[PDB]
C-alpha cells in the first residue's frame, strides 16, 4: 500500500544498535554451561587466551561500536550484584533485543516495547520469586550445601568439603540472621604459597601477605599494640633536585652518616612519643619503605615493621584495625592509630605472614581475612576464586532468600506462564508479551544445544513437563536429558535469575530510546 | 570577485537557506527529548572514553557543537533560555526551529518577504500570548488548592528526568522545599546533598540545613548557643609584623626553639578572633596543628576548608561575616543559632543546625546508586525548584498535554480572520508551528499523532477547553481531571523567546566572514 | 622584481570588470540600507559570531583584495568619520553611479564625458536640494528641543534599541546639549563617552553626568562614600599613578644587609613608611585616595583608621576621566599633593543596580559637566553592545543639527526630488552631455528603490507613486511607508536627515564613481 515515506529515517540507528547488540549476544551464547563452548581471542599484545567465561570474554572481545559495549557493561552489574549469570544476563539481553526486532517489524513503536517490556519484567520477576525454595542463614548445613554445589564446578572439587563451610562460616562472622546486604569485599582472601587447600584460616583483624622484621634487634612480635598505616617513606634525605655531597675522608663520612641518621632517630623517636608499636607501610617503589637504618632504630624501639603492603591490605586494614593512614611523619600521631591484642609473624611450611588479632577497637567494622595456602600458583589461584564464587551464592541468599532449579527450569517456568496468562491482556500488551516470553527460552533452547541435545525435544519436553509438572524439572547435562534438577543438586540464588529479568529489561530498555548518536567535540 | 583568504561567503540564495537550515539541524539535537517519553540521544567525544546517554535537550545542544554558523546563533539563544529561566529549553528550541521551519516554506512557495513574515509573527505572537492569560487560572486563594497546584507543577517539571521514577515522593520533597520557604524565591536558601548508598525514593527533606563538613580534632559533638564568625585568612605560621626573619640554625633543637617564635605570632593572631566572643569559627583556608590547637585551647569550635559555596550559604542562614581579617574585634558581622550537633545521614558525618537566623532554608538529602544517578537527580531538582520558586510570585497557571498550545493556535487562527493579504500565511504559519508541540509529544510517546492532534484540535475547537493528551493512554483527557498544569511564567517566556528567537535568523540573508585566525 | 604571479587588468575589459566589482560589494550592503534592513552575521577571525546592520561595521569587516573594491571602504570610512549617516548609501549611490557607467560607456559615452556630466549632475541635485531645506533651530528653542529628540527617535528605530528607545532618545539629547554652550554650537563628539555592562534590561540606561569607575574600594570595611560634609569644599580627590605605600617589586628585591644594625632599621622602615605615606594624604588635605595600584594590608588600615576611602586597581583611562571632569590632575608622587593638585567634586558614592554586584563607583559635581558617560544596560553581550552603538548613530545625528541647523526630509524623498530636477534640466542640454545627467537621475532612484525592496514594497509602483505626488500634488518631499506608519509625507512623521549630511551623500558618492571610473590600469603583486 501507500503509507509514511519514511525520507527521515531513525529506524536505521535502531537497527544498528540491535544488530551490533545482538551479534556480542550470539557470540557469548556457544559459551553458556558447563558443556559449552570454548572461545579463542588473539589480544593486542599478540597473546592467545581461551576461555568460556563470559565476562573475561566481553572483556577481551574489543567491542567498538557504542551501543554494543553497553551489553559489556551489563555483565559488570551482574557481577557486582550477584556475581553469577554473567553470561546469561547477556544472552537473555539478545533474545530480547530480538523480539524488539520483530515487534519493529510488526508496526510496534519502540517506546511502546520498552515500556510493555518493563511490565512484563515486573510480572517475571513476581513469578520467580514464588516459585523459589526459601533458605535460612540459621541453617549452617543449608549453607554449606548451597556453597558446595557451585563449587562442584571447579578444578579440585575434593576439597569442597572444606572450601564451601569456610566460606559460609566467613560471612557468618560477619553477617547475622537477620542481614540484608552484606558487602563480601569486607571478607578479604589472601593468598601464600605454601600449605595445602584445607589448610586454611580466618582471622579477625587481618591476614598480610608480607613478613615483618628478620634483622637483628627485631621484636618480632607485639602483644597490646597500637598500629597505623603509613603512606609515606622512612629513608635518609634523597631529594630529586640536583644535590651533592663531598667526602674526602672518614671524618667527613662520620658527619654525614650523623646527619642521615639524626634525620631518621627524629621520625623514629616522634613514631615512639606517639606510642605506635607497628608500622604497616603502603608499598611504593619511590624511596626505601623504611630503610636499614630506620629498622635499627626502630628495633630498639621495640616497634615492629611490616613493608611492600599492596594498596588493597591497606584499604582492608583501615577497617579492620580501626587505625588511619598518616600521610607524613610530621602528622604522626595516637590519634591516627588503632589497637591490637596480638601482632605476629605465622612461619607454617615457610608462609611467614603478619597477622592481626584480638582489635577490639571502636573503630573496627565487621571484617575477616583468610588464609588461602597452596603448594603451587593453580592451588591458591583456584581456592581463591573458589572461595571468592563462593561467598557471592551466600551473597546472593541474603539479598533475596532461597535457590531455583537451574537447567533453564525458571526460565521455562516464567515463560510458560506469561504466555498463558498474556492471552487475558488487550492490544500491544498480549501481543508484545507473548514476543518477551518466547525470548526467555534462549537459555534452556541454548543448553540443550551446547550439551548434544536435539533443541527442539528438550524444549518441547521441558514445555510438557513443567505443565504437569514443576519448577524442579530442566535440563541436566550429567544425566544429558531432562530430569529433577532440584533433585540432582543443580541451584542457582534467586537473585540470579531476579537480576537477569531486571537487567534484560534495563538494556533492552536503553538500547531501543537511541535514535541517534552524535559527538562532542 | 571579491573578498578572498580564504573566507566564507554566502549570499540572499544561500545565507538564507543556511539560516533556516540550520536552524532546522538544530530543532533535530532536541526535538526527541520532548515529553516524560521522548528518546535518547547516545553522545561520544573523539577520545570515545566518555560515552554517555541523555535526553537532556540542554546538554545536547551545549555538548554538541554545530559547524553552520546560523546555528550556532539559536543554539546560543537556547542556552539564555535554559541558564536564565530554567525550564522551556526543548519547547523555545522546537518552536524556534518550527517557526522558521514554516518561514523557509513562506518565502520559496508563499512569495513573503522576509519582513512580512517578521511583523506577521509579531502579530501572531501577541495572540498567542493574549490566549495565554486569558486561559490563564490561579488559585491565590485557599492555600489548600495552590499547596496542590505546586504538587501538580511539580510533577510536570520533574518530567523527562530520572527523577520521574519516583515522582509522586519528589513532588512533595521540592513542594515542600519551596513553601517552607515562606519568604525569598532565591534558590541559594534551598541545598541539595548527594549520598551514595540507598534508592531515590529514600531522599528526605530535613530543614536543618546540613552541612557535609564537621568541626574539631577532639572537641564537644554538640555546640549550644553557638556564635558563628566565618573566615577567609591564612592563619598557618603567620609572622606578624616580624616579616623577613628567617630561621638558620646548626641543629634541630635550635630549630624547634625558633619555630616557637611562629607559635607566639599567632597565638596574638588566634587571640584577636576569640576577643570577638565566638564560639565558632569557619575558615575557607585549611587550618594547621598550631592554630588547630590554639582554638581548641581558648574553646573555639575549628572547622577548615570551608569552600566558597560553603561560605556564601552560612551567610543566607547564620548571618555572618567572611572577615578576611581580623586585626580588629569590631566591624564584623557575627552570625548565630542555637544548636550545632554533629549528625549522621546514611553513615556519612554531617552537621545539623537548629535556631538560625530568620531561617528560610532546608536540605533536600539524596539516596542514589551511581554517581549519575545522583547527578540528574541534583540539576532536576533545580530545576523544578526554580518553577516552583517562580510560581509563588506568578501564582496563575495554565493547562499542558497540547492544551494551552491548542487554545494559542486557536487565538492564532482567529486573528488570521481579519488581516491583510501578505501577512495571512504568516500569521497561520505560526499557528502551524504552536500545534507541532503536541505532535511531538504524541509522536515520541509511540501513538498516532495525525488521530491524536487532530481530534484534540476539534476538542479545543468545539468549546471542550481543558483537554490534551493522555500520553500515558494514548487518548486524549481533560487536563483537570489529571492534574497537568504549567505555570504562566514559563508559558510566556517559552511564547516570548520562541518568537524572538525566530526573528534574530530571519532578519538574516547574508554571512560575512573575516580572515580566518 | 618577480614580474610574474602578479595580476593585471587594463583597457575596456577592465572599465566592465571594476564596476561588477562594485556592484558585488553593494550587493551585500544593499540589503541593509533602510530602517527595516536586514541584518548580517559576520564572523570574526576566531569565529566568534555576531549579527548587525550596520553598513559601516560590515564594511569594515569585509577583507578583500579587491582593490576597487577597497575604493569604495575608503569612501564609506570619509562619511563615518565626517558625519555618520550615510555610510551604507554613499557606497550604494556610487555603486549605482557605476552600473550607469557601464551603460553610458557600451553606447559609446567616454569615461571622461561620463565623469563631467556626473559631476555636472551632482552640482544640479545639490543646488535643488538647497531649496527644500529648513530649520531646526530657528525660532522658539522649544520646537528645537522637540525636533532634536525626535530626530534621535527615528534613528533609534533601525536596531533592537528600537523596543525601549524612548529612554537612548533622551539620552542622546542630554548628552549632546552638556557638553556644548548654546552660543558657540560647536560638539566635540570625544566629550561623550560610551559605557555599559551586561545585565538587567536597556529600558535602565541613563545617561550619567560623571565618572564611573569599574573598582572596587580597597578594603572591604571602608567607606563607601564621602559627602560634601555639612558645607565644607566638596571631596577632594587624590589621583597617582603610585601607591601610598613603600612600594615593593614583584620580580626581585636584591636588598642586601650588611649589618644586624641595619637589619632591625630596615623593618621597622617599612613599617614607619607606611605610615608616612598615609599622613602625606592628610597633609595634602584629601579625602578619597585613586591610585592605579592596590594597598597592602597596613595601608588599608591606615587609611580606613583616618577615614580616607580608597579605590584600588584603577585604571589610565579612568584616573584620566576624574583628573578631568575634577579639573584636577594626576600626580605621579606624593610630595606635590596639595589644594592645587587634588580634584574636586560633590559626591562620590557606590552604587548598585539590582541584583549586578558590579557596584560601580559614580563620581558626581551636581552641576553642569565638561563630559558625561553614556551608561547601557541589557540581558546580554549583544544587546548592550548594540544599544550602545545605537547612541553612537543618535549622537552623530544631533551632532549634525547642532552644527548645522538645516535639514531636509528623508526616507529617499530627497532622492527623488534631486532626482526629479536632473531629469528635467537633462532634456535642457541638447547635447550628449543629455546621456550622463538622464543616468545620474536614474542613479539616484535606486535608493527610494531600495528602501522598497528592503521594505517588501514593489520598488516600481513606490517610485512611480514618488514621483507623481512631487509632480501632481507638490514639490514637498514625499517619504516611503519604510516605517509601516498609515501614509507617506514625512512633514507629518518626523524623518529628517541634516542638509550637511545628504550634501556630502551625493558629492561623495559622484566624487568616488570617478575615483573609480579614471582607473584604466590595476596591478597586484603579492603580500609579505
Amino acid at each position: 500500500n501507500a503509507t509514511f515515506k519514511n525520507k527521515e529515517k531513525p529506524q536505521e540507528v535502531r537497527k544498528a544498535n540491535i544488530i551490533a547488540a545482538r551479534s556480542v549476544a550470539d557470540a557469548i551464547r556457544t559459551s553458556l554451561g558447563p558443556k559449552g563452548m570454548d572461545k579463542m581471542i588473539k589480544t593486542s599484545r599478540g597473546e592467545i587466551i581461551i576461555s568460556n567465561d563470559g565476562h573475561t570474554i566481553l572483556k577481551q572481545m574489543a567491542i567498538l561500536h557504542p551501543v554494543a559495549r553497553m551489553l559489556v557493561e551489563v555483565s559488570a552489574a551482574q557481577d557486582s550484584e550477584a556475581g553469577d549469570g554473567t553470561t546469561s544476563v547477556v544472552i537473555l539481553t539478545g533474545a530480547l533485543l530480538g523480539a524488539a526486532e520483530r515487534l519493529l517489524n510488526k508496526g510496534i513503536h519502540p517506546t511502546i516495547i520498552a515500556d510493555s517490556f518493563q511490565s512484563a519484567a515486573k510480572r517475571s520477576v513476581d513469578i520467580l520469586l514464588e516459585m523459589c525454595h526459601k533458605v535460612s542463614l540459621s541453617d549452617r548445613e543449608q549453607l554449606v550445601r548451597a556453597a558446595s554445589t557451585s563449587l562442584s564446578s571447579k578444578i579440585v572439587s575434593q576439597y569442597s568439603s572444606f572450601l564451601a563451610p569456610l566460606a559460609v562460616d566467613s560471612v557468618l562472622k560477619i553477617s547475622d540472621e537477620n542481614s540484608k546486604n552484606v558487602d563480601l569485599n569486607d571478607i578479604r582472601l589472601v593468598k601464600k604459597v605454601g600449605g595445602t587447600i584445607d589448610d586454611t584460616e580466618m582471622i579477625d583483624g587481618v591476614v598480610l601477605t608480607q613478613t615483618a622484621i628478620k634483622s637483628a634487634g627485631g621484636p618480632t612480635r607485639k602483644e597490646k599494640a597500637k598500629i597505623g598505616l603509613i603512606q609515606f617513606q622512612i629513608s635518609p634525605p634523597k631529594p630529586d633536585t640536583e644535590n651533592n655531597i663531598i667526602v674526602n675522608d672518614y671524618r667527613q663520612m662520620d658527619k654525614i652518616l650523623k646527619e642521615e641518621r639524626a634525620y631518621l632517630l627524629n621520625i623514629c623517636k616522634k613514631i615512639k612519643k606517639a606510642k605506635c608499636n607497628v608500622l604497616l607501610i603502603q608499598k611504593s617503589i619511590l624511596r626505601d619503605a623504611v630503610n636499614d637504618l630506620a629498622l635499627h632504630f626502630l628495633s630498639k624501639l621495640n616497634i615492629m615493621v611490616v613493608k611492600d603492603i599492596e594498596r588493597e591490605e591497606i584499604e582492608f586494614l583501615s577497617k579492620g584495625l580501626g587505625c588511619k593512614p598518616i600521610a607524613d611523619i610530621e602528622l604522626f600521631t595516637e590519634d591516627r592509630l588503632g589497637s591490637a591484642d596480638l601482632v605476629e609473624e605465622i612461619d607454617s611450611d615457610g608462609s611467614k605472614i603478619v597477622r592481626v588479632t584480638g582489635i577490639r577497637n571502636n573503630n573496627a567494622r565487621p571484617t575477616v581475612s583468610v588464609v588461602i595456602r597452596g603448594a603451587n600458583n593453580m592451588i591458591i589461584d583456584e581456592t581463591e576464586r573458589s572461595l571468592h564464587d563462593a561467598l557471592c551464592v551466600i551473597r546472593c541468599l541474603v539479598k533475596e532468600r532461597g535457590l531455583i532449579a537451574g537447567g533453564g527450569a525458571p526460565e521455562i517456568e516464567i515463560s510458560r506462564r506469561l504466555s498463558k496468562e498474556a492471552r487475558s491482556m488487550e492490544g500491544v500488551q498480549a501481543f508484545i508479551w507473548q514476543e518477551f516470553a518466547s525470548a526467555l527460552e534462549v537459555i534452556p533452547t541454548t543448553l540443550a544445544e551446547n550439551a548434544g541435545l536435539n533443541s527442539i525435544k528438550v524444549v518441547t519436553e521441558l514445555r510438557s513437563k513443567h505443565e504437569n509438572g514443576e519448577l524442579n524439572d530442566g535440563i541436566s547435562v550429567r544425566r544429558s536429558g531432562t530430569t529433577n534438577t532440584y533433585e540432582e543438586h543443580i541451584l542457582q540464588p534467586v537473585l540470579v535469575s531476579t537480576s537477569a529479568i531486571t537487567l534484560a529489561s534495563e538494556c533492552v530498555k536503553s538500547i531501543l530510546r537511541i535514535d541517534d548518536i552524535a559527538f562532542s567535540r | 570577485q571579491i573578498f578572498g583568504d580564504q573566507v566564507t561567503e554566502e549570499r540572499a540564495e544561500n545565507a538564507r537557506l543556511s539560516a533556516f537550515v540550520g536552524a532546522i539541524a538544530v530543532g533535530d539535537l532536541v526535538k526527541s527529548t520532548l515529553g516524560p517519553k521522548g528518546m535518547d540521544k547516545l553522545l561520544q567525544s573523539a577520545s570515545s572514553n566518555t560515552c554517555m546517554v541523555t535526553n537532556d535537550g540542554a546538554t545536547i545542544l551545549k555538548s554538541i557543537p554545530l559547524d553552520n554558523p546560523a546555528a550556532k546563533v539559536l543554539v546560543n539563544i537556547s542556552k539564555v533560555q535554559d541558564d536564565e529561566v530554567g525550564d522551556g529549553t526543548t519547547s523555545v528550541t522546537v518552536l524556534s526551529a518550527e517557526l522558521l521551519r514554516e518561514a523557509e516554506k513562506l518565502i520559496d512557495q508563499s512569495k513573503i518577504h522576509p519582513q512580512t513574515i517578521i511583523e506577521g509573527y509579531r502579530l501572531a505572537s501577541a495572540a498567542a500570548l493574549d490566549a495565554l492569560t486569558k486561559a490563564a487560572v490561579d488559585n491565590s486563594h485557599d492555600k489548600t488548592m495552590f499547596r496542590e497546584d505546586l504538587i501538580h507543577i511539580a510533577k510536570t517539571t520533574l518530567s523527562s528526568k530520572i527523577l520521574s521514577q519516583d515522582k509522586d515522593h519528589f513532588a512533595e520533597l521540592a513542594t515542600n522545599a519551596i513553601l517552607r520557604l515562606k519568604g525569598s524565591t532565591n534558590l541559594e536558601h534551598i541545598q541539595i546533598i548527594k549520598i551514595l548508598g540507598g534508592k531515590l525514593s529514600d531522599s528526605f527533606l530535613d530543614e536543618g540545613f546540613i552541612l557535609a563538613k564537621k568541626f574539631g580534632n577532639n572537641q564537644p559533638k554538640r555546640i549550644e548557643n553557638a556564635k558563628i564568625l566565618i573566615a577567609n585568612t591564612t592563619l598557618d605560621t603567620d609572622k606578624v609584623k616580624i616579616f623577613g626573619t628567617k630561621f638558620k640554625v646548626d641543629s634541630t633543637a635550635k630549630l624547634a626553639q625558633l619555630e616557637k617564635a611562629e607559635r607566639e605570632k599567632m597565638k596574638n593572631k588566634i587571640a584577636k578572633i576569640s576577643k570577638f566572643g565566638i564560639n565558632t569559627f569557619i575558615n575557607r583556608q585549611l587550618i594547621y596543628d598550631y592554630p588547630e590547637q590554639l582554638f581548641t585551647d581558648l574553646g573555639i569550635n575549628s572547622i577548615e576548608h570551608a569552600d566558597f559555596e560553603g561560605v556564601e550559604r552560612l551567610a543566607l542562614v547564620t548571618g555572618g561575616e567572611v572577615v578576611s581579617t581580623f586585626d580588629e574585634p569590631s566591624k564584623c558581622k557575627l552570625g548565630e543559632c542555637d544548636v550545632i550537633e554533629e549528625i549522621m545521614l546514611g553513615e556519612q558525618p554531617f552537621l545539623k543546625f537548629s535556631g538560625c537566623k530568620a531561617g528560610e532554608a532546608c536540605t533536600i538529602v539524596l539516596r542514589g546508586a551511581t554517581d549519575q544517578t545522583l547527578d540528574e537527580a541534583e540539576r532536576s531538582l533545580h530545576d523544578a525548584l526554580s518553577v516552583l520558586s517562580q510560581t509563588t510570585k506568578e501564582t496563575r497557571t495554565v493547562l499542558g498535554g497540547g492544551c494551552a498550545e491548542m487554545v494559542m493556535s486557536k487565538a492564532v487562527d482567529t486573528e488570521a480572520q481579519n488581516i491583510d493579504g501578505k501577512k495571512s500565511l504568516a500569521v497561520e504559519a505560526f499557528a502551524r508551528a504552536l500545534r507541532q508541540l503536541p505532535t511531538i509529544l504524541a509522536d515520541n510517546a509511540g501513538f498516532d499523532s495525525s488521530e491524536l492532534v487532530s481530534k484534540l484540535r476539534s476538542s479545543i475547537y468545539n468549546g471542550i477547553s481543558t483537554s490534551g493528551l493522555d500520553l500515558n493512554n494514548g487518548t486524549i483527557a481533560d487536563m483537570r481531571q489529571l492534574g497537568i498544569v504549567e505555570s504562566y511564567k514559563l508559558k510566556r517566556a517559552v511564547v516570548s523567546s520562541a518568537s524572538e528567537a525566530a526573528e534574530v535568523l530571519l532578519r538574516v540573508d547574508n554571512i560575512i566572514r573575516a580572515r580566518p585566525r | 622584481k618577480d614580474q610574474g604571479n602578479k595580476k593585471r587588468q587594463h583597457g575596456l575589459e577592465a572599465k566592465k570588470s571594476h564596476i561588477l566589482a562594485a556592484r558585488s560589494v553593494a550587493s551585500i550592503i544593499k540589503t541593509s540600507l533602510g530602517p527595516r534592513g536586514l541584518d548580517k552575521i559576520l564572523i570574526s577571525p576566531d569565529g566568534e559570531i555576531t549579527i548587525t546592520n550596520d553598513g559601516a561595521t560590515i564594511l569594515s569587516q569585509m577583507e578583500l583584495d579587491n582593490e576597487i573594491a577597497k575604493l569604495l571602504v575608503q569612501l564609506s570610512k570619509s562619511q563615518d568619520d565626517e558625519i555618520g549617516d550615510g555610510t551604507t548609501g554613499v557606497v550604494v549611490l556610487a555603486s549605482a553611479l557605476l552600473d550607469q557607467a557601464l551603460e553610458l560607456i557600451q553606447k559609446g559615452i567616454h569615461p571622461i564625458k561620463i565623469a563631467n556630466g556626473f559631476d555636472e549632475a551632482a552640482k544640479l541635485a545639490i543646488s535643488k536640494l538647497e531649496e527644500t531645506c529648513d530649520d531646526i533651530s530657528a525660532s522658539n528653542d522649544e520646537l528645537f528641543r522637540d525636533f532634536l529628540l525626535r530626530a534621535a527617535k527615528t534613528s533609534l528605530g533601525s536596531k533592537i534599541v528600537s523596543k525601549d528607545h524612548d529612554r537612548f532618545a533622551e539620552m542622546a539629547v542630554e548628552a549632546v546639549i552638556n557638553v556644548m554652550d548654546k552660543d558657540r554650537k560647536d560638539v566635540d563628539f570625544d566629550l561623550i563617552k560610551m559605557q555599559g555592562r551586561v545585565g538587567g534590561s536597556i529600558s535602565d540606561s541613563k545617561l550619567i553626568n560623571g565618572v564611573i569607575l569599574d573598582k572596587d574600594f580597597s578594603h572591604p570595611q571602608m567607606p563607601k562614600c564621602v559627602l560634601p560634609k555639612e558645607g565644607s569644599d566638596g571631596v577632594k580627590l587624590a589621583i597617582l599613578t603610585c601607591p601610598f605605600e613603600p612600594p615593593k617589586p614583584k620580580t626581585k628585591h636584591k636588598l642586601d644587609i650588611s649589618s644586624v644594625e641595619e637589619y632591625q632599621k630596615l623593618q621597622t622602615y617599612e613599617q614607619d613608611k607606611f605610615k608616612e605615606m598615609i599622613d602625606d594624604v592628610k597633609k595634602a588635605g584629601a579625602d578619597v585616595v585613586i591610585c592605579q595600584w592596590g594597598f597592602d594590608d597596613e595601608a588599608n588600615h591606615l587609611l580606613l583608621q583616618n577615614d580616607l576611602p580608597a579605590v584600588r586597581w584603577v585604571g589610565g583611562q579612568e584616573l584620566e576621566h576624574i583628573a578631568i571632569s575634577t579639573n584636577g590632575r594626576i600626580v605621579p608622587r606624593f610630595q606635590d599633593l596639595s589644594k592645587d593638585k587634588l580634584g574636586t567634586c560633590s559626591r562620590i558614592y557606590e552604587q548598585e543596580f539590582g541584583t549586578t554586584k558590579d557596584r560601580m563607583l559614580i563620581i558626581e559635581q551636581s552641576k553642569e559637566t565638561k563630559t558625561v558617560t553614556c551608561f547601557v544596560r541589557g540581558s546580554n553581550k549583544m544587546i548592550v553592545d548594540e544599544a550602545e552603538r545605537a547612541l553612537h548613530d543618535s549622537l552623530c545625528v544631533v551632532r549634525n543639527l547642532v552644527k548645522d541647523s538645516r535639514v531636509v526630509y528623508g526616507g529617499g524623498a530627497a532622492e527623488v526630488t534631486m532626482s526629479l530636477a536632473v531629469s528635467e534640466e537633462a532634456d535642457k542640454q541638447r547635447g550628449i552631455d543629455q546621456y550622463a545627467f538622464r543616468g545620474f537621475a536614474q542613479a539616484l532612484d535606486t535608493i527610494p528603490m531600495t528602501l522598497a525592496e528592503n521594505s517588501g514594497l514593489d520598488p516600481i509602483g513606490t517610485l512611480s507613486t514618488l514621483k507623481s505626488k512631487q509632480l501632481k500634488e507638490k514639490i514637498s518631499n514625499i517619504g516611503v511607508d519604510c516605517l509601516g506608519y498609515g501614509s507617506n509625507d514625512m512633514k507629518e512623521l518626523f524623518v529628517v536627515d541634516p542638509f550637511i549630511g545628504k550634501k556630502q551623500q551625493i558629492l561623495l558618492a559622484t566624487q568616488l564613481c570617478r575615483m573609480i571610473l579614471k582607473i584604466d590600469n590595476v596591478i597586484i603583486s603579492g603580500k609579505d
